[PDB]
């Protein structure tokens, strides 16, 4: 959010004369805020268009921000914190497995209209498994590719 | 009979036709046979009487086991013959599967986040 301003005189409006002639329509593309309106603004001073210029040099350079080593691409994790998290995994998919069928059986018992006001203190599991098991399938996956171009880059 | 091992029979049978000569093929059905018993007794056998070949085959004693074994080379007499087998070529190495299994892994990552 930033702004630019330029002061007015009121004896130039005495006249019946409003300043900052108008000769074309690329001066009205951004409509004020409600709350420059309450203050002063138009009948005190006027504001003006900005514009941000940019040139190639400095925007390549700065893309390098939060770019990585080629160290931190190649190494393939600990084979024992891993087994782990597959197991702490597994675990809540299947009681999320086990609460699955009881939210699917009374689906319809009840009219459509409160569907989805009954949802509103209670998870339910359809949307609360999928990021399970996006989670570890791309854990797993990657894991796996690694250390299989790693047994032949080395040696 | 010669779709499965049994061999007996067919030169038992080959010598009892009453449908007529037949002799421009049993000729030739016992040559193959004769070949690929020869082909199947290089396997599974690392110490055979030389004596035993002669009753296997049905060649009994015209010299022509030694020409057949000119024929299939062998290795040594003693009235004994021997074999080699290593068998150990496809286990023991991970770099065969290295490219595969990358190029399978990469295939599950691109039929898994594409937008259809």
């Amino acid at each position: 959010v930033i702004d630019a301003f330029r002061l007015i005189n009121a004896n130039m409006m005495v006249l019946g004369h409003e300043p900052r002639q108008t000769t074309s329509n690329l001066g009205h593309l951004n409509k004020p805020s409600i709350q420059a309106l309450i203050h002063g603004l138009n009948r005190h001073y006027y504001s003006i268009t900005i514009n941000y210029r940019k040139n190639e040099l400095e925007q390549k350079m700065l893309l390098n921000l939060h770019k990585k080593s080629w160290m931190e691409g190649l190494t393939l994790q600990d084979y024992s914190e891993h087994c782990k998290h597959n197991e702490s995994v597994v675990k809540e998919m299947l009681e999320l497995a086990k609460n699955y069928n009881k939210a699917v059986e009374e689906e319809d018992k009840m009219t459509p209209e409160q569907l989805a006001i009954k949802n509103v203190g209670k998870q339910d599991p359809k949307r609360h498994l999928e990021e399970h098991v996006d989670v570890l399938m791309t854990s797993n996956i990657v894991q796996c590719l690694a250390a299989m171009l790693d047994t032949v880059v080395f040696k | 009979y010669l779709m499965e091992g049994s061999y007996n029979k067919v030169f038992l049978a080959k010598g009892n036709i009453p449908a007529e000569s037949y002799t421009f093929f049993i000729d030739i059905l016992l040559d193959t046979i004769r070949d690929e018993i020869a082909g199947c007794i290089e396997k599974a056998y690392e110490k055979i009487l030389f004596t035993e070949a002669t009753r296997i085959l049905f060649f009994n004693t015209p010299k022509k086991m030694t020409d057949y074994a000119k024929k299939r080379g062998w290795v040594l007499g003693p009235n004994n013959y021997y074999s080699f087998a290593s068998q150990q070529q496809k286990p023991e190495d991970t770099t065969i599967p290295s490219t595969e299994l990358a190029k399978q892994v990469i295939e599950y990552a691109r039929q898994l986040e594409m937008i259809v």
